């Protein structure tokens, strides 16, 4: 049952969800990225947080 | 020869303007040319007079006016033709008159602002976007009115609704489970109507009282009498029917929005649904919608009417007004001028938006002008429309009729609230007042069926977005030439007799008559008809007219006619039909094909490039002849003259014949000598056979001109460039792209060649250490430069015959960012007839040149004459398309007789007249016979026997004589080029006009083995030289499985897909002629996997020892 | 998508025997350029494979032999049709093609029946039996010539449709 | 007369009584005369064989 | 179908129908509550371990199910085409929590997956054949008397 | 060199998870614009992934397949198929631990 | 067409079963050169370019043929999997 | 010999509504609504119809090529489910030794409130054609071998010998009763089809069966009509 919950979360290989030069200058991607992104932000600031012992709140 | 017309209905009136639509919907909609901005804002001055007057006005600041004046544009940058070139959008800059106040009675008025330009609409109709030839599809949808759709769930009574439209207007609703609840839906929600009632200032005894008398049911009203003493009361508590909470300040802040501003309104000052909603609620209302002004309150001359009506509905038989939604009298046509306003609003409207956002920070007189502006709100909107518009597509200009026709039709798709593909089945139905309005027959055959449709020919809409339908007064009998465009609802008001009716002078001549009661089916004694159908032909769309015979040939077949005919291509070869409905000539004025003269003068100077004349005044207009160019599709676009020099001509006379147009007649393809009957089963199913004769007269031979393009990217890797001097080995490549990078014009190109040479830098420009040796050996000149010039994509190419190069072009090019430069290339191509072309008759007979046959074995008469194709008959009886039968019947006497035909629609020829013309034609083709000592053949004779058994003939008479009873059956006898023996059974033969279809590039001829492949599924990709592959999908997996060909089946999808590793392997192994390796996982698959696992899902695959199995055979397991 | 796989408008074939259907030689050749490389190797006329390769590149290049062993190769191998919608198995079938000029395939008429299609424009699809193996199922449990019957009902689905029987009739 | 079933009916036996390979020759038989004949039956299509009778 | 005057033959059909047998439901436990549908056949191990089998004599009383091909199917064994049709999740989700194990019985799994199709040629039945000629008949021998050193 | 007969689906051990995972995800950064480099540490930082170069490190210290599969000592890359890119996973330790939806929104709600 | 074909069913249990047959002595039947056949040069598949006949290479074809002499034998586990490729490496080299 | 009357007839193409229309009356066209009209469309084809008339039609034109367009566009929707549902199914094994089976019947009761009457040969045939006789069978003075195939003439026999008030019902091996694990074996199926004789094993019927069915769906009237 554990298992259903996380704390160790997988991550599609590159190639998969790649980022591409495109048009004189830019490229595309795919939104997990993205998704992805803001994720890793949020978990590597709530660290820092609990690393400073902040309002549970 | 000699054109002999038909029928005789008086067509008291001849048809009208065309493109009339498209013109003047825009025309009505700019008031640009004689437009003194004086009085009128119908469309864009109204979409002004509504975006202002904008005001930021707080009594303390006091004034910040800020109101419209005068709007204005008129330059178009550059010239139509040029705007094409450089992929630009044919349009004038727009400036506009407006004025900026203070409290201090500060009357600045900057009157300039031209920020943004609007297209325009060409000469015929169309626009021109980025240099593609774009066309707007007037579409349709629910006129904005009251109506009472019976209540569906409960079969019991109905619900009644109201609908005005702006893009943030109200739309009503009532219904009730009355005890009490007068049920009054608003957005999504609902409560008693009385509370309203009071709002308006009348309570239950002023209202309920006096009304809910004959609608003595009233209780479904009458239930808090208290909430209904005074006004303010019921008034406040009805905000509570809004979220969040506010308190009662706003006394009418709701109110006033729903009194005199856009929203209520459905029309300007009630022309929408006002007729409606007054014709079927007694009078008129208050001002425009809801209003009401110098008295506080608000006066609702609305629901009042309304309800009243739901219960003179609800009852018994005050009216009975039901609604027909379909019923066209009830169905409004949104147009390009219209269309477009409304999206002129919302950009708008979103700039206003902006310029509010600027009394904010905004200084006290350092905002006065334009510092307040910004066009690109406003300019995407518009710009994003047109360019981006769901009823914004390429002009279709296969031909004429096709870009012509394409202007004609009628979308019920686009607006998310006006269009929905909830696929309506009873809504592509075709309602009765479709009758002289929409094309009953001409529809895409498609998915889009029945939404997607023609106009009917004679049908015209009024500026209030309705079509009408031309008709004549009558007088006991007595016929008007004074006719009577009209609507839907009027119509049905009346009786109207079918044009066909017979008459004398005026008086009819009939004891009983053919009329239809508002589409009532019925027979009347003349005294009792009102008003008559003009001519058959205002039913049905244009195209659709142009079908000889119509009235013999299904529907439905008769569809594809139509449908067709806009497929049409033109050919060098142009022929008009040797019988006509009567509009081809009509039609190549209204679509602007050839050119006719403004005026009458002698022929000054005519040249293939250019014709002067000289005007009886004394003026010299030379007429530049825009020569051979290419159409949106790509087919060829030219006019020829046809007049000569010192030649004197009047008005309307023509010069230069257009694309498809001969003598200024539509000439959609070719007549020809078709004979129906099965040849070799080459004909066997709806394939047709073809007399190699006709190629060699050129006769259906056309001329495709193809572009082609290339990018010159300052790459970051460093720019490519475009030069004759390239990596490549050989010489004889470069034969004729010699021409310092370009190819030189008018060269034979084939599949293969280089229409442009271009040379960039790959692999990051990292020559490979493998490569490197091997260069070395042989000069290692490791130009860093790979080859990446423009070759002629495989199938075929042709001639060059133009270059086109744009270098940042200072006098005008916008490259893409990136792109250094473009070049164009044309290249043409006489696209001759061929096996595999597709034929079709203007009768829906279509189908392809199965096999073309020596004039040898091809089947002639017994003058030696053959035909040119051949027509398999079955392909007739299940499609009841009888037309071209007596088409041909008729093609074959005219054929003789030196002549062609003008045979009305549901009028025009019949069997006794053709029977006739046959009689004389059989003079020709017979008669001569003796004058040159001849009698008849021998075997003929052997067939006559036949002939006769069939009852055919009438036995007994003069072997030559029954001939002629035979060939009044249009049949003949016919040899076997092959046999020479005759053909056992007459042969029906005679002339067809036929055209030749469209190829559209997806339907080319593709074969892919190998190429380019999505850089993310891993699965055959199509290049540009590189063809794409097949999409095997599950019905062809079902297939394959249902035999049980696993392998297959397997490498189908692995192999020969997206299986990876495999597929090199695998071309490897068949290489050095080598058996096939086994199939591993599909990337489809593999990938899968991983996305499971990216969603924290371990897939295992395992053995029957349950032993987990590496589909990755490593890079998936790690440390 | 598929690799070895084409696609072209349809004619009908009276010459072609139930088993066979024509093939315009052209898309042909890409179909089977490897195979067909090889084949040039193995005879003179192409040195090596890149040689050959090259050598394809331009039709206007493209030699006389060439076509000459494109066919050797194809004898015996056959391919497979496709007209959608595939309904019913028969939806598909194999023949050994015949070269043909003109860029159109040529069906055998009466196969017409379960590719329920005419030459009122239809197009097919084409695909090549790779392997062995593949080649063997298909020569075998799909080549037309085998499919005579309905599955369903077991009547003899290819049979004389229209022209034919009109004729006998008579 | 031979038609559509009479013939169909032929073919089932024909496929049974005799291999089915053999059976493909006899369909191809017929493909090819059935053919020749149509053409050369002399059988087209006028109006007039829009025969209208009279009980109409 | 008739009514519409097409042929068809009473087999193709019965087949659909065995499956929508395929299933049934529990009413006597042995070891399984009583919601469970199951795949009528696992009776001659499970339903013979009656008074023989596992000679446990502990009985298995169910009832007949009749469901619609939608349903059907969409309860399969195999949890993979399970999937492949609406409600992917659902599925899934549960066969994960069985940790369920998919043979490929079925077509559609062992074709998704990249496998040698189960039937026709893919039917083990079959598969393994074996054929060499006649001159290898003579080849066998070698290996035969590979023992016959003098 | 074999073949397969069954397929399976269970949850994914952390470990089991951590078992896949070449590597952590630490950084957001996606590529460095200047010179469009797989930020290090980032979601491309192919140390993670693999070569985007089949047969290559990242700094160039090691190219050719002469040398098989060596990781760098200094690039900290390994040298093979670029190919590895699109089928290694990497993962993220989560500060806290996350429900997996599919076990909530789909009712009956699994845990609950 | 295909001769033989209906006989060809006539000599299996299982249409399916004839196929792999066939199939697998065209692979080997290929990658013994051709050797392996059992049947003389009287009796070979031919074909008909450069004005002449030469062996047609289309295994099947070959197969097929063979399979009609009986002069070939098959069955669902005939012998050991290495003594063929063995046994027939040595017997016809190939290569 | 008419043309048209040598086509239809010889059933090389057309039928008689088609002809009907043709060289006389069309007929009775009706009402979006749906509703049959009250006048009917006189006119032959060849004859030329009225505008009135021309119109009047096209409304079923519509529902024509609109009601087609739904399956024509797609409908293996059937199909597909039929083949998620019998995909798995395939013949497995030879003798599944199920001793059961079913017996098809030739008659039908219900026509008339439970009177007995023979079924039409193509529903009988369509039902007992090459399948395998599940007990002996004494008629018409012939025996027939209980796991005999019923070839066609077989079946006419019977047919035939029913019609001599000699039999009713049919004991023959079924798909239903064959005892089969998630396939069948070849007895319970019986000829193959595509060729008339006994199926060969590993044959992809579930298939196979889901196809014979999805295939025609395509031209079966969609909605209800009367
Ligand atoms: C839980 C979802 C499983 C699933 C559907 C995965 C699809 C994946 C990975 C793809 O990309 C696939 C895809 O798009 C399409 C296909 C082929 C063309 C069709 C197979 C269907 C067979 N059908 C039957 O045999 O029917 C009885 O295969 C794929 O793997
Ligand atoms: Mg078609
Ligand atoms: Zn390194
Ligand atoms: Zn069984």
């Amino acid at each position: 049952p554990e298992w259903m919950i996380l704390e160790a979360v997988p991550v599609l290989p590159p190639d998969l969800r790649p980022m591409v030069q495109v048009d004189g200058g830019r490229f595309a991607t795919s939104d997990l990225n993205d998704l992805y992104r803001r994720l890793i932000n949020r978990n590597n600031r709530l660290k820092k947080l609990l690393a400073q012992g902040a309002p549970e709140i | 020869m000699e054109i002999k017309r038909f029928g005789r209905i008086r067509e008291v009136i001849p048809l009208p303007p065309l493109t009339e639509i498209q013109v003047e919907s825009y025309r009505r909609a700019l008031q640009a040319d004689v437009p003194p901005e004086k009085r009128e804002n119908v469309g864009i001055q109204a979409a002004f007079r509504e975006t202002f007057p904008i005001e930021e006005e707080d009594k303390g600041k006091g004034g910040l006016v800020l109101d419209f004046l005068e709007y204005r544009l008129g330059e178009p940058p550059f010239p139509q033709d040029e705007c094409r070139e450089k992929d630009l959008t044919y349009q004038a800059p727009l400036y506009a008159r407006l004025q900026l106040i203070h409290k201090d009675t500060g009357l600045i008025k900057e009157d300039e602002v031209f920020l943004g330009h609007i297209p325009l609409m060409t000469e015929d109709g169309s626009f021109i976007i980025n240099g593609a030839d774009r066309v707007i599809v007037s579409q349709i949808h629910r006129s904005p009115g009251v109506y009472f759709t019976p209540d569906p769930a409960r079969p019991g009574r109905y619900i009644a609704s109201i609908i005005p439209l702006p893009k943030r207007g109200p739309w009503i609703d009532l219904e009730v489970e009355p005890n009490g609840v007068v049920s009054m839906k608003v957005n999504k929600r609902k409560f008693p109507l009385v509370l309203l009632l009071r709002v308006l200032g009348y309570d239950q005894e002023t209202l309920a009282r006096e009304l809910g008398a004959y609608g003595e049911l009233v209780q479904g009203l009458m239930d808090e009498s208290v909430f209904a003493m005074r006004p303010e009361e019921a008034l406040i508590r009805l905000f509570t029917l809004l979220r969040p909470g506010d308190p009662p300040k706003r006394d009418k802040a709701v109110a006033y929005v729903y009194g005199l501003i856009a929203d209520p309104r459905r029309y300007d000052l009630g022309e929408a649904g006002r007729y409606k909603a007054e014709e079927k609620l007694g009078i008129r209302l208050s001002g425009r919608t809801l209003a009401r002004f110098e008295d506080g309150e608000f006066k609702d001359e609305v629901f009042l009417p309304t309800l009243r009506y739901l219960f003179a509905l609800t009852a018994g038989v005050p009216g009975h007004e039901v609604d027909d939604i379909d019923h066209l009298g009830n169905r409004r046509i949104r147009t390009v001028g219209e269309l477009m306003t409304d999206q002129f609003r919302v950009g708008l409207a979103r700039l206003a938006r902006g310029v509010r956002e600027r009394m904010l920070m905004g200084s006290e007189d350092s905002l006065t002008p334009a510092k307040l502006v910004n066009s690109r709100p406003l300019e995407a909107a518009i710009r994003e429309f047109f360019s981006r518009s769901q009823l914004s597509q390429f002009k279709d200009e296969t031909n004429p009729l096709s870009s012509l026709r394409h202007k004609r039709r009628i979308s019920a798709l686009g607006p998310g609230g006006l269009t929905r593909e909830r696929a309506g089945f009873d809504v592509r139905d075709v309602h009765r007042t479709h009758y002289g309005r929409i094309c009953p027959v001409e529809t895409p055959e498609g998915a889009n069926i029945g939404l997607i449709t023609s106009l009917a020919a004679y049908a015209r809409v009024d500026e209030l977005g309705f079509i009408r339908t031309p008709y004549r007064r009558v007088v006991g009998g007595v016929v008007t030439d004074e006719v009577v465009y009209m609507t839907a609802t009027e119509e049905d008001r009346y009786t109207i007799a079918q044009a066909n009716t017979p008459l004398e002078g005026n008086r009819i001549a009939a004891e009983r008559v053919v009329a239809r009661r508002k589409g009532e089916p019925v027979i009347v004694s003349p005294e009792e008809v009102e008003f008559m159908d003009v001519s058959p032909k205002q039913v049905f769309s244009v195209n659709t007219n142009l079908i000889p015979f119509l009235e013999h040939d299904d529907a439905n077949r008769a569809l594809m006619g139509s449908n067709m005919q806009t497929q049409a291509v033109p050919l060098i070869r142009a022929q008009a039909p040797v019988v006509m409905t009567g509009l081809e000539e009509r039609v190549v004025r209204d679509s602007l094909a050839a050119l006719y003269a403004e005026e009458d003068g002698e022929v000054a100077k005519v040249d293939g490039n250019r014709i002067v004349v000289r005007y009886e005044d004394g003026r010299l207009v030379e007429y530049p002849l825009r020569r051979f160019y290419r159409s949106n599709q790509g087919t060829a676009l030219d006019q020829r003259p046809r007049v000569v020099v010192g030649q004197r001509v009047r008005k309307g006379d023509l010069l230069a014949d257009g694309p498809a147009s001969e003598n200024g007649f539509l000439a959609l393809g070719q007549n020809v000598l078709v004979a129906i009957m099965p040849f070799d089963g080459y004909n066997f199913e709806d394939a047709i056979v073809i007399s190699e004769e006709l190629l060699k007269r050129d006769f259906y031979t056309s001329i495709h001109i193809e572009r082609y393009e290339i990018e010159a990217r300052d790459t970051k890797l460093g720019p490519e460039r475009i030069t004759r001097d390239i990596p490549h080995l050989s010489e004889a490549a470069l034969r004729d792209l010699d021409e310092e990078g370009v190819v030189r014009i008018g060269a034979e190109v084939k599949p293969g060649d280089i229409l442009v040479g271009r040379t960039s830098f790959k692999g990051e420009s990292e020559p490979t250490p493998e490569e490197r040796l091997l260069r070395s050996i042989f000069g290692e000149k490791a130009r860093d430069v790979k080859d990446t010039s423009l070759r002629v994509p495989p199938g075929e190419g042709g001639i060059v015959v133009r270059t086109v190069r744009l270098r940042r072009g200072d006098p005008g090019v916008e490259l893409k960012p990136g792109v250094r430069e473009v070049v164009r290339v044309y290249v043409a191509q006489k696209r001759k007839l061929q096996v595999g072309d597709k034929l079709a008759n203007r009768h829906g007979n279509k189908g392809v040149v199965a096999k073309i046959l020596p004039v040898e074995d091809m089947p002639h008469l017994p003058d030696g004459t053959p035909v040119d194709v051949i027509l398999n008959p079955l392909g007739v009886p299940s499609r009841m398309n009888l037309g071209q039968i007596l088409e041909t019947h008729l093609g074959l006497a005219g054929y003789f007789l030196g002549q062609r035909y003008i045979s009305p629609i549901f009028d025009g020829a019949k069997e006794p007249e053709i029977k006739e013309l046959l009689a004389q034609a059989f003079e020709v083709y017979f008669g001569k016979r003796k004058g040159e000592g001849f009698g008849v053949d021998k075997r003929e004779v052997e067939v006559l026997r036949r002939a006769e058994k069939l009852g055919l003939v009438t036995p007994g008479k003069t072997p030559e004589e029954q001939l002629k009873e035979l060939f009044l059956q249009g049949k003949v006898v016919l040899y076997d080029g092959r046999t020479g023996e005759p053909i056992e059974g007459p042969i029906v033969v005679g002339q067809m006009f036929i055209m030749k279809l469209y190829h559209m590039v997806e339907d080319k001829m593709h074969a892919r083995s190998t190429g380019p492949y999505s850089l993310i599924t891993q699965q055959p990709l199509g290049g540009k030289a590189q063809f794409g592959g097949q999409r095997f999908g599950e019905m062809e997996v079902w297939a394959l499985e249902a035999y049980g060909a696993a392998h297959t089946l397997q490498e189908m999808l692995t192999l020969k897909s997206d299986d990876i590793e495999g597929r090199n392997a695998a071309y490897e192994a068949i290489i050095k002629g080598e058996d096939v390796p086994e199939p591993s996982v599909p990337e489809s698959f593999r990938v899968l996997v991983k996305e499971l696992q990216a969603l924290a899902l371990d897939v295992q695959t395992l053995d029957e020892k349950d032993n987990p199995v590496d589909i990755f055979e490593g890079l998936a397991s790690k440390r | 998508r598929v690799d070895y796989s084409g696609r072209s408008v349809i004619v009908v074939g009276p010459q072609l025997k139930l088993h066979q259907c024509g093939l315009p030689k052209r898309m042909a050749l890409e179909l089977f350029k490897p195979f067909l490389l090889k084949k040039m190797e193995e005879k003179g006329i192409a040195p090596n494979v890149k040689a050959a390769r090259r050598m394809l590149e331009r039709q206007r290049d493209i030699k006389d032999e060439v076509w000459d062993a494109l066919e050797e190769v194809i004898h015996g191998k056959v391919v497979l049709l496709n007209r959608a919608p595939t309904l019913h198995r028969l939806g598909i079938q194999a023949f050994q093609p015949v070269l043909v000029e003109g860029q159109s395939i040529q069906l055998h008429p009466l196969v017409c029946e379960a590719f329920n299609a005419d030459f009122d424009g239809d197009q097919m699809a084409v695909h090549v039996p790779l392997s062995s193996f593949a080649q063997a199922e298909a020569r075998i449990q799909m080549l037309s010539a085998h499919n005579l019957l309905s599955p369903a009902s077991g009547e003899p689905l290819a049979k004389p449709s229209r022209d034919i029987i009109l004729g006998l009739y008579y | 007369p031979q038609e559509k079933n009479s013939l169909k009916d032929l073919v089932y036996q024909a496929f049974l009584r005799l291999g089915m390979e053999k059976t493909a020759r006899l369909l191809d038989a017929l493909k090819y005369y059935g053919f020749t004949f149509s053409t050369t039956s002399g059988i087209t299509i006028g109006i007039d064989d829009a025969v209208i009778p009279e009980e109409k | 179908y008739r009514a519409q005057g097409v042929k068809l033959h009473d087999k193709h059909i019965e087949i659909v129908v065995r499956q929508m047998m395929k299933y049934v439901e529990v009413t006597d436990p042995g070891d399984s509550r009583l919601l469970e549908g199951q795949v009528l056949e696992k009776w001659d191990v499970e339903a013979l371990n009656e008074r023989l089998i596992a000679e446990g004599k502990t009985p298995v009383a169910w009832k007949p199910l009749l469901m619609g091909v939608t349903k059907s199917a969409l309860s399969t064994k195999s949890w993979l085409s399970a999937a492949s049709f609406q409600n992917t999740t659902h599925v899934l989700t549960e066969a994960a929590i069985a940790g369920k194990k998919d043979e490929l019985i079925g077509l559609k799994e062992n074709v998704i997956l990249g496998r040698l199709i189960p039937a026709g040629t893919g039917s083990d039945f079959v598969r393994f054949t074996q054929v060499v000629d006649q001159k290898t008949l003579k080849a066998i021998e070698e290996a035969r008397k590979e023992a016959v050193e003098a | 060199k074999k073949e397969v007969r069954k397929v399976r689906i269970a949850l994914a051990s952390p470990e089991k998870i951590r078992s896949w995972s070449y590597g952590e995800v630490e950084k957001p950064e996606t590529i460095n614009y200047r010179t469009l480099k797989p930020e290090r540490d980032g979601l491309f930082d192919e140390r993670i992934f693999g070569p985007i170069k089949d047969y290559e490190c990242a700094c160039g210290k090691y190219k050719r397949q002469r040398f098989e599969g060596k990781v760098c000592e200094r690039c900290g890359v390994e040298v093979t198929k670029s190919i590895v890119r699109r089928y290694r996973m990497g993962h993220i330790e989560l500060a806290t631990p996350a429900a997996h939806i599919w076990f909530v929104k789909d009712v009956p709600s699994k845990i609950g | 067409a295909e001769p033989g074909i209906d006989k060809l069913f006539g000599m299996v249990d299982s249409k399916y079963r004839l196929t792999v047959v066939v199939a697998k002595r065209a692979q080997q039947l290929l990658r013994h050169g051709f050797k392996n056949t059992v049947l003389e040069p009287e009796e070979r598949p031919k074909m008909q370019t450069l004005e002449g006949l030469f062996d047609d290479p289309n295994a099947e074809t070959w197969a097929m043929k063979e399979l009609l002499t009986g002069r070939l034998v098959f069955g669902e586990n005939l012998v050991p999997e290495d003594r063929l490729q063995k046994e027939m490496e040595r017997i016809y080299p190939g290569e | 010999f008419n043309p048209l009357y040598v086509m239809a007839q010889s059933g090389a193409r057309g039928n008689p509504q088609q002809i009907r229309q043709l060289c006389g009356l069309r007929g009775l066209m009706q009402k979006p609504s749906g509703e049959t009209f009250e006048v009917p469309v006189r006119s032959s084809f060849r004859e030329g119809l009225t505008v009135l008339e021309y119109f009047i039609s096209s409304h079923g034109a519509r529902k024509g090529g609109a009601d087609t367009a739904l399956r024509t566009a797609d409908s293996g929707y059937l199909t597909r489910k039929l083949v998620d549902v019998t995909h798995e199914i395939v013949v497995r094994e030879a003798d599944c030794g199920t001793t059961n089976y079913i017996s098809v019947p030739l008659f039908q009761p219900d026509e008339v409130t439970r009177s007995l009457r023979l079924r039409k040969r193509a529903d009988i045939e369509a039902g007992l054609y090459g399948r395998v006789l599940a007990r002996e069978v004494e008629v018409l003075g012939v025996r027939l071998e209980e796991g005999r195939y019923l070839s066609m003439d077989d079946v006419h026999l019977l047919i035939k010998a029913a019609e001599a008030g000699e039999i009713q019902e049919v004991p023959v091996r079924s798909p239903l009763t064959c005892q089969t694990r998630y396939g069948v074996c070849q007895k319970c199926y019986g000829y193959d089809l595509s060729m008339a004789r006994p199926v060969s094993i590993g044959e992809a019927v579930g298939i196979v069966a889901a196809q014979s069915i999805g295939e025609p769906g395509t031209q079966l009237t969609m909605r209800t009509f009367h």
